[PDB]
């Protein structure tokens, strides 16, 4: 679906209303800031390949744009000049604290805030890669992705939101409805990463 | 003299080996729907059926 079929379908679905058209398209933005706040993270909020150069003497790494959560299974890698890496470990900062002055290449980090820390300073100038996830203002596609694949979940939070302004009783259904989406695209991005997987034990 | 005797030990040894031959073999119940099957038929030393 996109915007013009979703705010159609949001005014069908709340009574016939025809009045109010921005009011909906406002609702509909902080519908999906909204859900960008909560815990759970949708595949279609996964990045691609970041690389971040940085200067020699500094350990602090900013923390990229839009970062929600990093990808579990993925990594933060040290790519060196010649193409090959080394993929970094992390640890809590009180962990890292006996390498201070060690000298090397890249190892470890911590994530304290806003900051990645590589604790072997570097003394040179280096470049790391990572996959994580972001808020969808942030990524680099054509249309929201939020509109193509979780649609119906939109609806019936904005809906919520518009009821419930009005004071009426109709909101603690969409409310319902829209958590029975999300618990149904919970199981969707279980099924669709565990696919075509055979696990060994050891 | 001991054919009498001999027969039964003859009944008594067929016997047991007949009924052990139908059931002593190693197989399961199982609802099918609930696994992923190829799965079930690897001999693989550490596997999870998932």
């Amino acid at each position: 679906m996109d915007k013009a079929t979703l705010v159609k379908t949001i005014a069908y679905r709340m009574g016939n209303v025809k009045g109010q058209d921005t009011a909906i398209d406002f609702e509909l933005a902080l519908s999906i800031e909204r859900l960008e706040g909560q815990e759970f993270v949708p595949w279609f909020l996964l990045s691609e390949n970041n690389f971040f150069e940085g200067t020699a003497q500094e350990n602090r790494i900013p923390v990229p744009r839009g970062f929600i959560r990093e990808y579990e299974e993925g990594s933060l890698y040290l790519r060196r000049v010649a193409g090959t890496g080394k993929c970094l470990i992390k640890k809590s900062q009180d962990q890292l604290l006996k390498y201070e002055g060690m000298t090397g290449e890249p190892s470890h980090y911590s994530l304290t805030n806003q900051y990645f820390r590589i604790y072997p300073v570097p003394q040179e100038d280096f470049k790391v890669e990572l996959l994580f996830y972001r808020k969808s203002s942030t990524l680099n596609v054509e249309d929201n992705p939020w509109y193509e694949y979780a649609a119906e979940l939109l609806v019936a939070e904005t809906i919520w939101a518009m009821l419930s302004a009005r004071r009426d009783k109709m909101a603690d259904y969409w409310k319902s409805v829209a958590a029975d989406q999300m618990r149904r695209l919970t199981i969707l991005d279980a099924e669709r990463r565990l696919a075509n997987q055979e696990i060994f034990m050891g | 003299i001991s054919a009498p005797m001999n027969d039964i030990l003859t009944w008594l040894f067929d016997s047991h080996m007949y009924n052990k031959r139908q059931i002593m073999n190693n197989q399961f119940i199982g609802d099918p729907s609930a696994l992923v099957v190829k799965d079930v038929e690897s001999k693989e030393p550490g596997k999870f059926i998932r």
